[PDB]
Parts: C-alpha cells; structure tokens; sequence
C-alpha cells in the first residue's frame, strides 16, 4: 500500500485542480468567521460538499454554529480516515482589547497573488481545510480504489475562547460544540489527520489546559 | 491610562523569562506602573496639600479601575491594559499640571502609555460666604452649644454640591449632622437630626431676613 499507480492517476487529477484549490482557499478565506460567528463559513463548506456529492449534513448545537460532516464511502472492509480542519478565525469585527492594531487587510482578508494565497484565515485554517477538500475531490473524480471511508469533517468553535461569568453561552461557546460534538453525534472513523499549518511536520500530542480566574 | 506592550502570542508561544517592564504582556507591565503610581500618590496629596479659609484641602489619589483583555478570550495575552485614576485637585491646580506629573512617572519607568483625561471639574473655595457662615454659626453655637471647629480635611477634599454653587456665583459651604459615609459612617442619631433641622431653619430666619 498505498494501490499500485492508481497513485499516478489521483496525483495527474490533483495537477488538474490547482485552480479549484486557490479558488476554494480564496473564498472560504475570505467569508468572515471570528469564532462566535461561523454560520456563514460552514454553509459555504456545506454547499461545497453538497456540490460535489459528499453529503454533508450539519451537525451542530446552533442553527447558525455548526460542524458540516460529509462522506467519500469505500466500498467495504478499510479503515476510516477522518480529515479535518476548523471553520472559526481569530480576529473578531474588531478586537481591539486583544490586538493594537485590530484590523490591516491580512487579519480579515484573503487573496491570490504570485503564486501565493495570503490572509490569515488562509493560514488558520481555511487553507489546510481547502487541501483535504481537493484530495477528497481528486480522489472521487479520479475513482480511486478505497476499502475504507474518508469522513469529511469542517469543524466550528476550534478557537480557545471559552464563556465565564457573565459572558455566557451562544456567543461565547467553542470547543464544546466543535469536534467533540462533531464525532460525539457521527462523525466517527478509524484514523483522523487533523489539517493545520505545521510546515509538514506530524505531531501526535497536544497539551490540555486549566483556565484559572 | 493605557500602557502598550505587545506583540501578543498564543500562550504556547510566550516568551519567557521577561523582565517585568519589558513584558509583552501589558498586564504584566502595567503592574509595574501601578506600583510606580501609588508612590507617585503618597506624595501628590502631601505636594498639594494647602490651607484655605474653608478648610484645608488634602488631594487624594486612588486607581478605581483596570481592565486589559477579555475574560472569554484568555488564549492570547493582550497588547495594552488601561487603569482609570481618580485624582483630587485642590482649587489652584490645573489639571494638566497633573496629567503631566503622571505622564513623567510613565516615562521614568521607560514606557510607552496614553494618559487621557476622560473628566475635570474645578473645585472652589466660597467667595463672600460670610453672611450665610455668620448665621450658621449663631445658629450653631445656639442650638449646639459651642463655637463650630474646622471641618476635617477628607470633607473639605471631596466632590460636594458647594462647588457648582460657588462656579455660578452663589456662596456655599457644607454642613450637616453625622459622621460621613466615605469614612465611613452608617447611621444617625435622631436627635442629631433634630439639631441639625434646628440649625437649618434659625439660619433660614436669620439669613433671608438680611437685606441682600
Ligand atoms: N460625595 C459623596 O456623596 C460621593 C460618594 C461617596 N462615597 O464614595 O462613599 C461619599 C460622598 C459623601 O461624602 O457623602
Ligand atoms: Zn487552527
């Protein structure tokens, strides 16, 4: 494994997507989506999905803060592999307590350019997210061979904001109606790689945390 | 108050060991400032101190107030932190003069703040208050028995009505029974209360009886 040049074949269909791949990053990266408010980024992901026949569904505890979950189904007897990446961004309409300079065309922005995408939510973490979608894509178009499913995961409320004393529920909430929900309510597999920026290094811990006021 | 520090980072990433004043961190830096500040106000109330006819003033200082970050979004440290001063001016203080003062505490400790006033109102000494003193004085040592001793300084350094009263043209001083709630006091005796409507209206019938 991996197949025998079934590889050759998924790898020419990526070649072909290049353009689908900036434009994917360019305009998931460009929907505002400060954790708190990423509706419109997960509809996007959803109608995405939807297109090219994963059947996504939203699976969230708001109507309007939700995890999109869709499906490339193997034929029977692999292993399950999740991908996922996370919807919300950092930078809220203006966090101007956090950050003295709250607002540059970087923090709340994305374009191509070069052979470049810029903008921060490129980086966290719609880009990373656009590269599974490609794959997933490739990989159906290209009809490559998979005992196994892939499970697509689009994940809200990645970001560590958290609710405290009067700053409580809807728009306050992340990660407990995030991944955890997600696969809590399906989005189950076998394996998962999480897609973030890590310059193509592979880490498989991760610390914990304990807020103290 | 404001002072900026920065950059922020994921708290994964902070930078450590840091002096305290160059701290990214404006929270950490700003507690140096404050220490600097209460030395700064210990001195201030005794530089400004000063003696009126009405009382002698002791301008006081106090920090009411910090904020600096969010607390539903703790993950990153943040670039600037504010403290909100609360500084008494005696009646010949302009109010530069001590945004001045406190910028220089700012800069000695080498940092970078924004000092911005967000409120000024004088204070004043009555001018031509004699008629109304002479009969709450008489009415005083009638009702109450002795001559009346200078008011403490924390009652003649405080906002009170009087002011507004004295910036229109209209003499005014303070008076009345109980000890005061900013000390603080939680009662009165009633016959306190008693004296003190006595003293009210004796001054009334005296004073609106004058020819002005
Ligand atoms: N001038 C005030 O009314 C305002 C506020 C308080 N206080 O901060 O307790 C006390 C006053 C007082 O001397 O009664
Ligand atoms: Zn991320």
């Amino acid at each position: 494994m991996a197949g025998s040049n079934d590889v050759a074949k998924v790898m020419k269909t990526l070649d072909g997507m290049r353009e689908g791949l900036i434009q994917t990053a360019v305009e998931l990266g460009s929907i505002e989506a400060p954790t708190g408010r990423e509706g419109a980024a997960g509809d996007y992901v959803y109608e995405w999905m939807a297109r090219n026949g994963f059947g996504p569904e939203r699976v969230g505890v708001f109507d309007d803060r939700f995890n999109v979950v869709g499906r490339l189904r193997g034929t029977g007897g692999g292993a399950s592999l999740s991908f996922n990446s996370h919807l919300d961004t950092i930078m809220a309409r203006e966090d101007t307590a956090r950050f003295a300079d709250a607002n540059d065309r970087i923090y709340h922005e994305a374009w191509h350019e070069e052979g470049r995408i810029y903008g921060y939510s490129v980086v966290n973490c719609k880009g990373p997210m656009a590269c599974w979608l490609i794959a997933a894509k490739a990989l159906k178009e290209a009809g490559a061979a998979l005992k196994g499913d892939v499970v697509l995961t689009a994940v809200c409320g990645e970001i560590d904001c958290e609710p405290v004393d009067e700053f409580q529920g809807h728009d306050y909430l992340a990660e407990d109606i995030g991944a955890r929900y997600a696969i809590s309510h399906g989005a189950i597999s076998d394996y998962a790689l999480v897609a973030e920026a890590t310059n193509f290094k592979p880490a498989w811990v991760e610390a914990g945390k304990v807020f103290l006021k | 108050v404001t002072v900026f520090a920065g950059p922020s980072r994921y708290t994964p990433y902070v930078p450590r060991p840091v002096a305290a004043l160059d701290s990214p961190n404006a929270i950490v830096r700003m507690a140096k400032l404050v220490e600097a500040l209460e030395e700064w106000a210990d001195n201030y109330e005794k530089r400004y101190t000063r003696e009126y006819g009405g009382g002698t003033v002791v301008p006081k200082v106090a920090i009411g107030a910090i904020r600096g970050g969010v607390p539903y979004k703790i993950y990153a440290f943040p670039e600037l932190c504010s403290i909100y001063m609360d500084i008494r001016l005696n009646p010949d203080t302009n109010p530069l003069v001590v945004q001045r003062e406190v910028e220089a505490v700012v800069s000695k400790l080498g940092l970078k703040a924004e000092v911005k006033p967000f409120l000024f109102r004088r204070g004043y000494e009555a001018q031509g208050i004699e008629p109304l003193q002479n009969a709450l004085e008489v009415a005083h040592r009638e009702v109450v028995g002795r001559p009346t001793e200078r008011p403490g300084s924390p009652e003649c350094s405080m906002w009170r009505d009087t002011n507004p009263y004295n910036e229109l043209g209209i003499p005014s001083l303070t008076y009345g029974c109980g000890g005061g709630a900013g000390g603080g006091n939680t009662y009165f005796l009633v016959d306190d209360m008693l004296k003190a409507a006595k003293v009210y209206a004796m001054t009334a019938m005296d004073l609106c009886n004058r020819t002005p």
